């Protein structure tokens, strides 16, 4: 018990890969994983550091987030480099 | 861009005309003039779809201008994000 509360005590460390989630959905998940965690890096620039430029895609469409000119700036120069 | 300083009495034929034949713009087919926006940078996503996918989508096909607010903010922000994002 006094393990299981330690474990909960940073719980933003700790992802759920439910059952309804698919395999498809991998990736996706482990950003959702990463970034919280993060909460320095991006979904942007995990895009970058990987080679799927869908997800870059994906992240850059989406109207909930607005990203700034520092996360753009970021990710060019991984992407020139 | 094209831009133009004009008085508030300045009668439309004089700066259509300018935008047709000195700005070289081709007549348009049709016009949409967007109005409202509600306050907040974030739009309801069945919204912005429907500025992307069914306005900016429309006009292009049918050779439509798209007259609104030119500045940064509100349903003038919104429009260009559309625009940006079908383009």
């Amino acid at each position: 018990q006094a393990q299981v509360e330690r474990i909960m005590t940073r719980k933003e460390l700790l992802t759920v890969y439910s059952s309804e989630d698919g395999s498809e959905e991998f990736e996706t998940i482990v950003l959702k994983a990463l970034v919280k965690a993060c909460g320095y890096l991006d979904e942007l620039r995990l895009a970058v550091a990987w080679n799927r430029v869908d997800i870059a895609q994906s992240e850059l469409f989406r109207g909930d987030i607005q990203w700034r000119s520092f996360h753009l700036e970021a990710s060019l120069m991984d992407a020139l480099l | 861009s094209n831009f133009l300083r004009l008085s508030d009495r300045t009668d439309p034929a004089a700066v259509y005309s300018l935008v047709t034949r000195t700005w070289g713009f081709r007549a348009p087919n049709l016009v949409v003039s967007v109005l409202g926006g509600s306050g907040g940078p974030v739009l309801q996503t069945w919204l912005q779809d429907l500025l992307r996918r069914g306005l900016v989508r429309a006009a292009q096909s049918t050779g439509a201008w798209i007259v609104t607010g030119g500045l940064h903010t509100g349903i003038g922000r919104h429009v260009g994000v559309a625009v940006r994002d079908h383009q």
